[PDB]
């Protein structure tokens, strides 16, 4: 576990702990090993997580779990926001709102397309959509 | 008056606004114009603005600012009428209903990162603390509210967080942000921030109030919504506490035993008790934060802005004055 991993690990215990209607789901694996390696600060690297569990976790919205996962898909785009905001990292906030805005894009256009080979492309746009501007 | 002087900036922001939603996305297209195209008073907005012009400068980042927080606002709410089922939005239908579920939560989501996209040109680290702060401290009032469903008692202290952050706090970051992006004197920020957060209070107020007291024609839903999904506000404490001084505590055991699969009947009941018994003292608090609010405006300098923020004053708690 890095030291990026454990800051957030350690907020996202405090908001479980505080507030029941936080759901915490487990951090995409493959994700955290490329944010492993990648050559930014730790906030960033936090603010890239929180944000792309936030995304993931709109797939698993029901109306059985509506008034507890939307909301925290919510925090986690906060949290994103907080991550980069002290110090202000401008260029790495321009790129990363430009990734929300477009993961959304290609998911909206995912749903209409039954294409084999343009659903297995979109939807690995959609999967590394948050660490490619840093590959 | 306040509409004249800013109606030039309203059509530039709403402007703005319908370029920053723009999408190559069919239906994210669609959905933002959707809410966009509903009647908003884009009252934050024109806090915003006004809390610019409490001093003499002229920047891009005013009007800018006024856009992300409109956006914001919006967000929360395509997100909020789904997870309270709220069908209709001001005679318009709601997203989730006109579309669906999925593309109601990726319009919300796609709102945000356009608000936040539209501001990071703004180099300023204070400005994004405020703002990430407060977006932070909306989400967490929403988890207490959540949790605040039929659990009852509920603290004096735990209803003013709960309006302050759901309300409060995004009406103070549009006082507060306003001045920040044209450096404002700082007795004077604390000014304006505290008035934005008073009237927030007042107005989030007198919301409850008439929750229980308007008709669903006002409301465009049923009379006594918020109890009837579990939110235990002002008005019914209140009514409890007076009714307790009556010696009847009645009102306190059933509204205890209040479950999400309570009958309609226990509703009705609740609704005319705190008619009778919980309307004035509402009235009264909301009176106290819209005072104290007028206080706030009354100690910034005198100009034609101090004006229109005193005439908004006056209509946006026109229910209590
Ligand atoms: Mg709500
Ligand atoms: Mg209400």
């Amino acid at each position: 576990m890095m030291r990026y991993l454990h800051k957030i690990e350690l907020e996202l215990n405090r908001l479980t702990s505080r507030y029941p209607f936080f759901k915490k789901i487990a951090f995409d694996a493959e994700i955290i090993k490329l944010v492993d390696d990648l050559n930014v600060d730790e906030n960033v690297k936090c603010a890239i997580v929180a944000i792309d569990t936030s995304m993931r976790m709109q797939d698993f919205i029901n109306e059985d779990n509506k008034d507890s996962f939307v909301l925290s898909t919510d925090v986690l785009s906060a949290l994103f926001y907080k991550y980069l905001s002290q110090p202000f990292y401008q260029h790495d906030f321009l790129v990363l709102t430009d990734c929300v805005s477009r993961i959304n894009e290609l998911k909206s256009i995912r749903a209409t397309i039954t294409d084999e080979i343009a659903l297995h492309n979109i939807n690995k746009q959609i999967h590394y959509m948050f660490i490619q501007p840093y590959m | 008056s306040y509409k004249a002087f800013l109606n030039p900036y309203i059509i530039e922001v709403e402007k703005r606004l319908y370029e920053c939603i723009q999408s190559d996305s069919e239906t994210i297209n669609k959905a933002a114009h959707h809410i966009l195209s509903s009647g908003g008073k884009r009252v934050r907005p024109m806090f915003v603005l006004l809390s610019g012009f409490l001093n003499d400068t002229q920047k891009d980042d005013l009007i800018r600012t006024a856009v992300s927080l409109e956006l914001v606002h919006m967000a929360s709410l395509v997100h909020d009428d789904y997870i309270d089922n709220s069908d209709m939005r001001r005679g318009n239908t709601s997203v989730h209903i006109a579309f669906d579920k999925d593309t109601a939560i990726r319009t919300g989501h796609f709102l945000l990162a356009r608000a936040l996209q539209n501001i990071a040109t703004i180099n300023n680290s204070k400005f994004h603390q405020i703002f990430s702060k407060t977006i932070l401290e909306v989400c967490f009032g929403e988890f207490d509210q959540m949790a605040d469903r039929f659990n009852y008692p509920v603290s004096f202290t735990a209803y003013l967080r709960r309006i302050n952050r759901k309300t409060a706090i995004l009406i103070e970051a549009s006082c507060h942000l306003g001045a920040l992006s044209s450096q404002l004197d700082e007795q004077s920020t604390y000014h304006i921030k505290q008035f934005g957060h008073c009237i927030g209070m007042s107005y989030q107020i007198i919301d409850d109030i008439l929750d229980y007291t308007s008709d669903e024609a006002t409301l465009g839903k049923p009379v006594g919504s918020d109890i009837r999904n579990g939110h235990i506000t002002y008005p019914l404490m209140a009514a409890i506490a007076n009714l307790k001084e009556q010696d009847d505590d009645k009102l306190e055991a059933v509204v205890k035993h209040l479950t999400s699969t309570s009958d309609d009947e226990v509703y009705q009941y609740i609704v005319s008790q705190v008619k009778q018994y919980g309307i004035e003292p509402a009235e009264l608090l909301s009176r106290k934060y819209g005072d104290k609010a007028k206080y706030h405006l009354s100690q910034l300098q005198d100009s034609n802005i101090k004006d229109y923020l005193e005439e908004i004053h006056e209509k946006m708690l026109k229910r209590v004055y």
